[PDB]
């Protein structure tokens, strides 16, 4: 029941080991590897999206 | 594995497309690469945003009350003590937790206790290793009541037994919210007439703490002073909001006084001076 | 048994662990989770909104809203400095409370670009035209419009579009930057100038008022937490 | 062009020809409960003709010294309408809103409004440890006032531009969805807010979902010759709207 | 991973099918699902029946008897301490499985020690870590008589010996009735001229604990204080029964005094008052 | 000689490890998954099972 | 040996355990199970069963 | 548990230890790597370079 | 596995080959292998370089400062001790890092504390077991000003919590330097017009340290002395240069007094004498 | 998640067992077989490079 991921190092220069032990899950490790993200929400909140080429609302 | 984005080479240009002209009265941000100002080259940017993450950033132990109680004393109150779970009394972890309306976190919570020997006539004694009792009870439960009362039995309750002399206890607290999320902002009554209290906290009910000391009366009291540090994880968190300029006033509100909106310049336009 | 022997490291607590702790409660009906709209899965999609600068800081406009108001009125020749500001998003005391600055006041090394948006709020007939600079270090701090337009300048002009920007590149000697205030790592000097006055028909007002907005751009980055110095506190909040 | 925007909902439309944008809250369009987030069994009423409209609220005028405005809005609407009456008669409603701001002025005038729908503003009374009355955070459609100086009232929230009430960097007040209605090209300010709460159906009325916030940067400054009345008009629109567990009248 | 049932939909109806009428007059429990009485939308409940189970209900650690014995005293039954193993001293433990008749589980018991340093005129010690041994004997073994007595050597007998500053004990004992499930009720007597005692205590025959210390006559009495608690598991329940509504009285009967079947309104109607 | 199964985790939003150590059953660890339920014999305790539809003892 | 440190957590006796303990007698012939009629598997079966409520509490 | 028992040796620090310890900031996004020239990987490739030994150390 | 190189046979010569005739005017340094002077046999060697590679020659813990600080004294800053982290205080450490110009390594922490009870009075105590934090302090953060000021209460910095009686502790701690190496050596200055500071100190720049007791007020003052050892590891480094020579003197320069660079030997030829 | 290599013995007279448990890198052990090495930068530091037979710049 292992699980094999990649370590966190820096690019131009690891696969550790995680076995999940107790029977629950808030007892899981915490899930540091998310680098999602998207900022769709929070900028352009709009309907007719603008193009940045046009005078965006002539 | 997410970089960040590169810089596209650009060059002179002559056209009737303005990146630098936007509507900014639209509350559109604005999207402007510096490839599109100056003749910016080349760059292959291997920055990775890894420790702005929202897992990352609140993923800290904090501490949030510091509890004291006694050995021996002449009074039933100063021996164990008790805590209503809240954490809105230390302004760190508040303050970082309140960038957002609401989150789902699970908790792991760690105690740090240290033990003070008092003054006394007779502090020459041969003290063998103390041990502390930390009782969970849930929104109604039993009221302990002094440190022999037979509500310290743990029939059903999460209770934990430390000695002095190892590494600190720690338990991990699942997602308890009857809701979806623990609100850290609540704009509303109590009673359906709006009146009642104004919170904030209406939707605490966290349950509280008790410690206690199991050992007996001893012949001399120590001091004993224990912390908890949470230390939330597996987080989400929604609908974001601007930190808090003015200082914290009290637990149950969100009261202040005004304050100046930054610290002042005397002068308005740089110069060499 | 098994033979095992400890290191140095048992026993002992650090704020950064990543062990996997028993539960108190086990099997614990955890309630369902809901699509709640405006997710954050990242500050970095906060950092990038636009918000607004207090820039106009002169001996207590702080206490009011008078802070925002960048004034502009019509001139006498020419080319005169509005505002001016270092470039410091965390030590600087004017960009010090704003969102970007918050942030960047709970981080250490932060690297990338950083947008100015300025929306102009004058009346609906007066023109002008304006030279929004940069000056990285290296000399001081350009006293006049000559000494001013041999940076990463812009020259912007009031019209339908009432907001601009000026898209600061990322010219520096190392990758990242520091938030605090020191002398090895200096970033730039924002100066503002007229390029021409504001002229305005009869029966207007001459005094108007230019606000500021900041951001971020696609390659903004902070690298390592710390604790922010807003914190002021001396007891508990019982 | 994208200057005239028209907005259809039930029997009232409102037309106009310097608008900016809609700003659709954090993208997501307002949308009935799906069954997946079913907490209660009862059968729900969506009206849809005589909920889904535009209502009008109180006018507010703007010299040349005003300082601000807000409107508690699950809550301003107590009484208009058959909205008003199946607020009044049900214990859960849930509802999407239209935010539309009329504001008009000339070409011979400036200034810059802000137009923010805070979620969740929880705000703080001016003294420090005294009790908020229900008459003071909302009125109704009768619009509250912020105060630009240190307000001092009993019973009172507490009113300055700077801190928006909630203590916070009122210049960093632009996370929320917000339109900026500068004097020199926009007629109004239109704000599709969707229900964002930690519950699925909440009360509407113990519970104050979200905070209109009008606050002006840049101050109404015109000539001597001008018009001085430059009203402020606030019309407000439910989207999805539907009501659970109906019971007798009243609230207490 | 079993869910609870679901709401399906229902419209207007006019029917000869009556789900409201019942008849109660069978013993009969009716199974009205509220898409019968009103218009229930359409449902996709995701509760499950996790935490009620009878295995999640009765397996939590709970006290059952303390026990206090000295390190020196002048009287030998003052030292050592014995108990007559049960679960029914404490209200608890034993109203939680008074819900039904027949229980099959085994026992998972751990102790929990504290010694308290008495008062005399030379505590000013220098005391080394006690130790502690706790012999388990089956029904009919051979009675302790002293702490130096030779009959707590243990050539067959369960035994644990404990150091203070460890973790507690802790040690499992499988299914030990010898018919087929703790009977927690028994009707009837032990003679079969229907004499003798009434039990419920004929069937307990569960042989009985000793605990004492190893060491020997130290210089300055400490007073011990052990607590048992047990935790069942792997449990098989069957035919169950009410809860108790009286007061317990003893240990070794059903006896009690009358109660009143709950707290009284002095209304009869409800109203706005 | 492992063993695997799913963690205990809420809807719409794993895989531990089980090695069993001592050479007895009564140190097996508490069987907490067992969601299995069955009311036919506290409710419907009757020969001539009703419908709920017919008059139920007409 | 084997390189392994201790968390905070160790040493510690918490009421929710759902750890191995050794047996005290090894071996033990368990007495066989019996078929028992009326089996409770489930609180809920026993909750969803009609029982009499006593509503006229009123003063003695 | 799992039954292990500690060897002479267990609760030393020794100079020369190889042994995994953890990080105090973890996921620290590490600054890239950069080509510098005259990259030493062996002291022996600095000590079969020609140096100028100091032969008449005569009295001052 | 890599050996060094064997010997190849050789003969008697007669060439126009000239290994032992080179031009050192060209900073060429020669390779004249041993079988080109005179007649060697074969020789299979099989040394292997293994100890002497820049990892292996480093990676060896190393003290850098002690730090001395009491549990009780009369003046608030004798009691917790600060210290600006920098390698450059011990000559040994310092003097083998000092062979390159700049290094790419991660540090890995470990302190070891020792505990001298002081001379008073009352020396005849119970002390219970002490215990220690490290918090470590990011450049710019908030500095501590007392045993019981609460700024100690680490929501974010890196900490750690030892009790007297177990194996030291250790950390490790990655590249954070904000170029691409460690700077042994800047030749340069800080202000823009070649002013201000000259170092070797200008890029420093590391944070510091800050130690205390975490127990109260003893009733007896005891010296706590706690050494700090890195050990680098993962070592990359370039562009090498001699050793120094001559003494050190400070550690925010270079600077020093002349040497003589040899030990006289008060003759020039070698004889039987 | 495992990885065998070779000790490190002596010549004309092992495969010990690696597992990377922390998430980092700066969390794995010291990499203390790189044998590898180039005189190359340090001598012939030339253009127009030498032979060892040829008089060297005759």
């Amino acid at each position: 029941g292992a699980q094999v991921s990649t370590q966190k190092t820096g690019a131009h220069e690891i696969h550790y080991t995680n076995i999940n032990y107790y029977k629950d899950a808030a007892s899981n490790s915490a899930n540091r590897q998310d680098f999602t993200q998207d900022p769709g929400k929070f900028t352009e909140p709009v309907k007719d999206i603008m193009v940045k080429s046009l005078p965006a609302l002539n | 594995v997410v970089r960040v984005a590169d810089t596209m080479p650009s060059g002179p240009s002559n056209s009737e497309s303005i990146p630098a002209l936007t509507a900014a009265e639209t509350g559109h941000t604005s999207q402007v690469v510096p490839s599109d100002t100056i003749q910016t080259r080349h760059v292959r940017n291997f920055h990775v945003r890894s420790e702005s993450s929202v897992e990352n950033f609140l993923s800290r132990s904090a501490c949030v009350y510091i509890v004291e109680y006694k050995t021996r004393d002449d009074t039933p109150d100063k021996m164990y003590d008790s805590w209503v779970i809240n954490t809105r009394q230390v302004a760190q972890l508040r303050r970082k937790l309140e960038f957002f309306t609401y989150v789902r976190f699970d908790v792991e919570v760690t105690f740090v206790i240290t033990s003070v020997q008092d003054d006394s006539t007779r502090q020459n004694t041969d003290t063998p290793a103390l041990t502390h009792q930390i009782m969970y009870v849930p929104p109604g439960g039993p009221i302990p009541q002094a440190v022999d009362d037979y509500n310290w039995q743990t029939s059903t309750n999460p209770s934990v037994f430390w000695t002095e002399g190892n590494a600190p206890p720690r338990m991990s607290i699942p997602f308890m919210s009857v809701g979806n999320a623990y609100s850290n902002f609540y704009d509303g009554w109590s009673h359906f007439s709006q009146t009642g209290v104004y919170g904030f906290n209406t939707l605490n009910n966290m349950g509280k703490l008790y410690f206690r000391h199991v050992n007996d009366k001893t012949i001399s009291p120590i001091t004993s002073k224990v912390r908890i540090y949470f230390k939330p994880k597996h987080v989400k968190a929604w609908v974001p909001r601007p930190p808090r300029l003015c200082e914290y006033t009290h637990k149950d509100n969100v009261d202040f006084e005004p304050k100046g909106v930054t610290t002042s310049r005397t002068q308005l336009t740089i110069s060499n001076s | 048994g098994l033979p095992v022997m400890n290191t140095p490291g048992s026993n002992q607590f650090l704020t950064s662990d990543d062990y996997q702790s028993p539960t108190a409660m086990p099997q614990f009906d955890v309630t369902p989770e809901m699509n709640i709209p405006g997710e954050v899965k990242n500050l970095m999609e906060i950092a990038e909104v636009d918000s607004v600068v207090p820039v106009n800081n002169v001996n207590e406009n702080v206490n009011s809203l008078e802070a925002y108001r960048i004034p502009v009125h019509s001139v006498t020749e020419t080319g005169a400095q509005v505002f001016g500001f270092t470039l410091q998003p965390g030590a600087d005391t004017v960009m010090e409370r704003t969102l970007l600055g918050e942030i960047l006041n709970y981080y250490a090394n932060w690297s990338g670009s950083i947008k100015l948006t300025f929306m102009y709020c004058g009346s609906a007939m007066a023109t002008g035209k304006f030279l929004l600079a940069y000056s990285p270090p290296g000399a001081g701090v350009p006293k006049n419009r000559r000494e001013a337009m041999l940076g990463t300048h812009i020259i912007w002009d009031i019209g339908l579009q009432s907001s601009c920007v000026l898209c600061v590149p990322w010219i520096s000697q190392t990758h990242y930057r520091f938030v605090s205030k020191d002398i090895y790592t200096d970033a730039g000097f924002i100066t503002c100038w007229y390029q021409t006055s504001i002229v305005v028909p009869a029966e207007v007002q001459n005094q108007s008022v230019i606000l500021c907005f900041v951001s971020a751009c696609n390659d903004f980055s902070v690298r390592l937490l710390r604790d922010s110095p807003f914190v002021r506190q001396t007891a508990f909040y019982q | 062009s994208d200057r005239v925007r028209s907005i259809t909902l039930g029997n009232s439309t409102i037309t106009t020809q310097e608008s900016a944008n809609v700003v659709v809250g954090y993208g997501v369009w307002p949308d009935y409960l799906s069954d997946e987030e079913a907490t209660a069994e009862d059968q729900p009423t969506q009206p849809d003709v005589a909920t889904c409209r535009f209502y009008t609220l109180d006018s507010v005028s703007w010299m040349k010294e005003s300082q601000g405005w807000w409107w508690k809005f699950p809550d301003a609407l107590r009484d208009m309408g058959l909205f008003g009456q199946n607020m009044q008669y049900h214990y859960l409603g849930r509802s999407g809103y239209t935010i539309h701001v009329q504001c008009n002025a000339s070409k011979f005038h400036q200034g810059c409004l802000l137009v923010v729908c805070v979620p969740e503003a929880e705000m703080g009374a001016a003294n420090i440890n005294e009790k908020i009355n229900r008459e003071h955070l909302s009125n109704g459609e009768v619009a509250n006032t912020f105060s630009g100086t240190k307000s001092s009232n009993t019973n009172d929230v507490q009113q300055a531009v700077f801190n928006a009430g909630m203590g916070v960097a009122v210049g960093n007040l632009t996370i929320f969805p917000h339109q900026w209605i500068n004097l020199r090209t926009n007629n109004c300010a239109t704000i599709v807010m969707p229900y964002i709460n930690s519950v699925p159906m909440d009360n509407m009325f113990r519970h104050y979902n979200f905070t209109l916030m009008i606050i002006p940067f840049a101050k109404l400054d015109y000539a001597a010759g001008s018009s001085t009345y430059i009203p402020i008009t606030v019309t407000v629109a439910p989207m999805c709207a539907e009501y659970n567990g109906l019971r007798l009248a009243g609230h207490q």
